[PDB]
This record gives C-alpha cells, structure tokens and sequence, in this order.
C-alpha cells in the first residue's frame, strides 16, 4: 500500500551512516551536500541502505573518493549482497569501491 | 504483480486467417522468458500486442496489471515508456558518438546532476565492455559492437520491460555468445524484465527461466528451460531437438507415387 | 583432379582495406567443405571469386584443374554452368509452377526425352519431398518449402559443384534440420561437391568432411570435424565454441577505468 | 586418358543383360527400342554396369515397368550398390524397383 522513498545521513565521529532508499529520487539532497557529509568522515556504512540503483551507486563512488582526496583511506561496512551484484556488473575495481 | 504482462484469452485475425486462437500467456517479472515457434507463426505480432501498436480482436492485455488495448493515448504513450522493444530502427543518433548516445536519455528524461549521469554511462558502457569505444560513431561500429551500444543506451533509462525479436540472427558464436551473456547478465543484475523471441534454441534456454513452443495458432507447450527439455511429445521433441521428420512431415501430402512415375 | 576447387596464394584487395592475404584453400571433390569466420571477414567474396564474378589482385584459383581469372569469357561463361550457387535471386520462375521449375532445365539444356524427363523431375521432387506440392506455385510455398525447390531446380542439371551462402540464416530448427539432410544426402548420394558458408557451426560440423575457420585475412584453422573439435587452441576453441572473451576480447581497450569515473 | 562411354544390351532367352555406362549421354538408343527389348523378357540385368545417373535409373523403372504390363514378374539381378543408395534417394517402391 505504502512505497515511499526517503534517504537520510547522519555523521557519528569518523563514520558515515546512510539510510533509506538510495536512488535516483531521492539522491539529490546528498549530492548538494556531498563535501560537506563526508570530510570529516573516514567510513561509509551501507549498512542501513534497503534499495541502491546505478545513480545511487554512482553517488556512493563519488562519495568514496571525495574522501579519498583528503588523504584518508576509507572502509566499506555492511554493503548489501545486491550492491557487491550491481559492482561486478560493473567491474568496478578496489580503487573506487572496496570489498 | 507476479506477472509484468499477462495475457488472457487473446485472439487475433488479420484478413480471411487467424493467427491467434484465444491465446494466454505469462511473463513474470524479474525473469528472462523466451518465446518460439516456426516462421510466420505470429510471434513479431505477439510483441506489437504488448506494445500497443495493434490491439486484440478479443481478450486483454494486462501489463503491471492495467490492460493496454483499453488504456488512453495519453496512458498508453506514458505505460511504453517502461517498455524497449530493442534492434528495432532508430536505436542510435548517427550524428553523436558512442557515449552520447547512451547519455542522450538521461540527459533530458532524469534530472540527475551532471557528475553522477557521467559516471552512469561509463559503468553502462563497461557493462556491455564498449567503454573504449566511447567517443567512436555508429559509422565505425562493428555488427555486434553497434547492437551492444543500442543495449547499452536501451538500459540508460533502466525500462521494466525489454523486448528482443530474434536478437541472434546472422550472428557467429562469439558474437551471439556475448550478447546471451550481456542478457543474462542485466537480468540477474538490474532485474529488467526479458522477453526474448529466438530461433536459436540451446542458447536461448540457458538463459530462460522460462519458454513458450507455438504452433498452428495456439501454444503448443510451456514450462522451464529443465521441464521442457525433459518433455517426451512428439510435436515438442521434434522443434527442441529440429528433428527432421516428425509431427512436422518432411514429406507434402502427395498420393499414389507409382502413378506419379508411370503414367500412360 | 583431387581438389574440384584449389586456391593458391590468393590475394585481393578493395579500396583502402585489404580482405585477403594469400590464401590457399581446398575444396575435394565429392565431400562437403565448410567455411566459418566472423562477419565480414570475405565469405561471399571468396564464393565470388570461385565462380569468376570478381578476380583477385595475385593468385590463381583453379576449378578442375583450370585458372578462373585466365578463363576466356566465352569459357568462363560455360565453366560456370557446371556450378550453381544457391539460395540467390531468380531460383524459381515466378509465373510457372513447382515442377516446371524444377523441369525447365532438363526441358532445353538437355536432349533426354520426355517420358524420362517427367519421372526424373518426380524423382528430384520426392528427394527434397515436395513431390505433393508440384502444381502449387511460389506465391503459395512456404518459407523453408521455397528453399527446398530451389535446391531441386538447382540439382535438375546435377551440377558438379553447389555453394550454399550461410542458408540456414533465419530458420527454425525443424526447417534447419530438413536442409542438414538434404544437403549431407545429396553430396552421399549424387556425389556433388558442396561449399557451405555459415555460422551454425554444430550443424555445419555435422555433414561437414572438412571445414576452415578464417580470422584477420587469414587462414587460423582448417581440418576435419572431429579434428578440429578438438584442436586445443584458445582462438579455435573461442570460435568454435562462442564463448564471449578470449583472443577476441569482450572488452574495447579502454585505458583507466578510474579516470572515466572520477575526473574533476 | 581414354573415358568413352557406350550402353549395350542383349537378351539371352528370358534375361536382359545391360553392360557399360547407363546415363544420360548414351540411354536414347535403348529408350527408342525399350519396348522391342524388354517384351521377351522376365528379369533384367544390371550386373555389368559400371554407372547409372538418375535419367538412366528413370529408363531402367520404365523399362520394369513396360515387363510388368506384359504380366510376368520381372527380377533385378546384379545391381549395383550405388543405384541401390540411388533408389533410396528417390523413396522408389518396391513396386517400381524389387531388391
Ligand atoms: N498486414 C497484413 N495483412 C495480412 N496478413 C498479415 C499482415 N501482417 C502479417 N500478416 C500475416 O500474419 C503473420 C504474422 O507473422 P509475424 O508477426 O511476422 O510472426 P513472425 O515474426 O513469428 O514470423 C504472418 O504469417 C503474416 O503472413
Ligand atoms: N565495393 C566495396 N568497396 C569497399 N569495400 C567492400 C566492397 N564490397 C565489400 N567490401 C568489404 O569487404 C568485405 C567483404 O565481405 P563479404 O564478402 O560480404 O564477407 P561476408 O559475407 O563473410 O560478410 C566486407 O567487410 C566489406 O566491408
Ligand atoms: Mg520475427
Ligand atoms: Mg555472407
Ligand atoms: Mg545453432
């Protein structure tokens, strides 16, 4: 009955924790803000993400590396099996997303 | 929904003959479903019904559960967009390149910004393995190179539905090898809906969850790629296997031969 | 002569792009030769310069011991009477029937009598069976039906050697396998020598005496069936069994994948 | 070198004997006396032939055939192995050609 998409954000200490939809509907309020939610962070946690899509996925990328221009390696926590799916689809290497 | 199209009792006829003796048949979403038969059975028309560009003498169409031959102009235009019937005629712009091609969707029809759509058709394009190929034209394109662009932008948009109609024809192993696996590859992945028209048998069932044998106007029988290859009937082990002399005589109807040779 | 047809270091070349760089091929006389290769690569036009339709820049290709290219055009024109390459247009007369087609070589190129000429077109009919379809005309035949009298007209005047340009493109397996065993029943039986062009390589390898694989204006690998099924070779063993990467790739070279996805 | 072809026949009481190469270059003598040899006749023998085409096993069927309107059964003795596959081509009856 109910399908409503919503993504959320919130920073604890050195940790990125999305939740929610992740994708082409609701990415834009991330993107906007996508320097400012990830520089004081040095790991994003999926593991609170339901639904990614390409653009999401693509998002997620960006987001990895913008934090990897600061000079911080970044860990991956708690990916969804179909996510890990979509990256093979894609061969995306251990540079933009690590396993 | 269970079933992204299903058919319910569908007849067709086109001048004095009929095609189609009130047929109904599934395709369930989320998985690759194949379609085949002899030449000239109907199945190119099968396709235009669940697209909407001809409609039923009787029965009813139900895609995502709404029934397209009674839907609006103004719904059906919109419904189609879901839908890529693929290998069909404008497929590529000739006049821009490779990535402009597959971008050209989602350049109007998303309002994804612009460094996120970018990456989109890289990994689009490393998806069918055309990411070099990127600012080439269609002119310079290969045969099967071309038909994987064409996947590649059909996909930009990601439709519930994407229809091939003999997508293998003419093609070497290597060729009709690559494009089986892209498809299987984008289902498992992308969970895009399938329904593929063949007359390449084997290939075809190793990638489908489940298939459909037509002859003489109706369905002659369905069931997965396991089930059918296993079925004992004449009619169906005679097309599976293309076993020259079966239900399907090799031989016209002919009469008395001895008369034939020696007459008067 | 063991070889009806034998190629030797054969060369040509159009425009800018070169399509063969000496190449020597073999057909024996009496058995089915088969050649495979990726679209384009110059199938047709190898068929073409058998039949004397184009010649090549160097080399000389011999039919029954004699130089096409050489050949007077008052030669040539009746050199090429003993080939017959099928599945072209013209085939079937439009305005006569199926067994006046079939009928209409004997009727003037030959001084059999008529009696014998009725129950030898009865016979030719029977062999591709459509002996019961003799007074339908090809407005009426059937896809695979039509192809089938064409192969009789073709073999009414025996011809010594029969090129088949990939004609099983299209088809259901029933209407494939029909045309298989025409075709391996034909070469056992009247002894014609056959040329093959296709890409449905398991059923081509199945009546095939000797098949050649071409690749990059080149010969890769010729030999029989059963050799060459098991020739241990990663661009054979691609071919031969359509897997989608090997030494031809999947992938375009593309450079770095992480520039294209994260620039500035 | 030398490849002559030339078609033979000469009955001995009840028996046709056919010798050389039955084609189509050398059948039309035969054809224009088919029903002056073949009406004393019981069986006929392709023993001696070395080649048969498919106007020649034409003539032979009509030359069967033209014994069995007379009213005696007629014998193929000799006949080679190839006609044979020839005959199984052509899906000739037991009626126009016995084995
Ligand atoms: N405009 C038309 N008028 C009359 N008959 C038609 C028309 N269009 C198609 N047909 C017939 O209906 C059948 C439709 O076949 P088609 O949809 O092409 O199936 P397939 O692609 O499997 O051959 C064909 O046999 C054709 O002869
Ligand atoms: N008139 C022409 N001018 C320039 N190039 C040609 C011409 N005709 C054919 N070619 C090229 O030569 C090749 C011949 O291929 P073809 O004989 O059709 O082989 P196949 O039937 O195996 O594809 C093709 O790749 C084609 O691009
Ligand atoms: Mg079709
Ligand atoms: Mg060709
Ligand atoms: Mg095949």
């Amino acid at each position: 009955y109910f399908q409503s998409e919503s993504l959320s954000w919130m920073q604890t200490g050195d940790t990125l924790a999305l939740s929610g939809e992740l994708d082409q509907d609701v990415l834009l309020p991330l993107w906007e803000m996508r320097e400012e939610a990830v520089k004081g962070i040095t790991c994003i946690d999926l593991s609170r993400v339901s639904r990614v899509d390409t653009g999401g996925l693509a998002l997620l990328l960006h987001l990895i590396d913008l934090a990897k221009k600061q000079g911080n390696n970044v860990t991956l926590q708690g990916v969804n099996d179909k996510v890990y799916t979509l990256a093979k689809l894609y061969n995306l290497p251990a540079d933009v997303l690590p396993r | 929904v269970a079933n992204l199209v299903d058919m319910r009792d569908v007849s067709f006829t086109r001048g004095n003959r009929c095609i189609f003796d009130n047929i109904s048949l599934t395709v369930p979403r989320g998985k690759i479903t194949a379609i085949m038969g002899p030449s000239g059975i109907g199945k190119t028309t099968l396709l235009r019904l669940i697209g909407g560009q001809i409609a039923p003498d009787h029965g009813e169409i139900l895609f995502d559960g709404e029934n397209i031959p009674a839907m609006s102009r103004s719904r059906l235009y919109t419904v189609r967009k879901r839908m890529s019937m693929l290998f069909q005629s404008g497929a590529l712009f000739t006049d821009m390149n490779v990535f402009d091609n597959v971008a050209y969707p989602l350049r109007e029809h998303t309002q994804l910004p612009a460094p996120l759509l970018h990456s989109t058709v890289m990994m689009k394009l490393e998806a069918v393995g055309l990411r070099g190929a990127a600012k080439l034209m269609p002119s310079e394109l290969s045969g099967g190179m071309a038909r994987r662009a064409a996947l590649a932008r059909a996909i930009a948009l990601e439709p519930d539905l994407i229809m091939f109609d003999e997508p293998f024809v003419g093609q070497d192993p290597i060729t009709m090898g690559v494009l089986v696996k892209l498809i299987s590859e984008l289902n498992s992945a992308l969970g895009v809906t399938c329904v593929v028209v063949s007359h390449d048998v084997p290939e075809v069932l190793s990638i489908a969850d489940h298939a459909w044998i037509l002859a003489d106007k109706k369905i002659v029988a369905h069931g997965s790629a396991q089930a059918l290859q296993a079925n004992p009937d004449p009619r169906v082990r005679q097309f599976l296997d293309g076993i020259a002399d079966g239900p399907v005589p090799f031989r016209y109807p002919a009469g008395d031969y001895h008369a034939d040779l020696l007459p008067g």
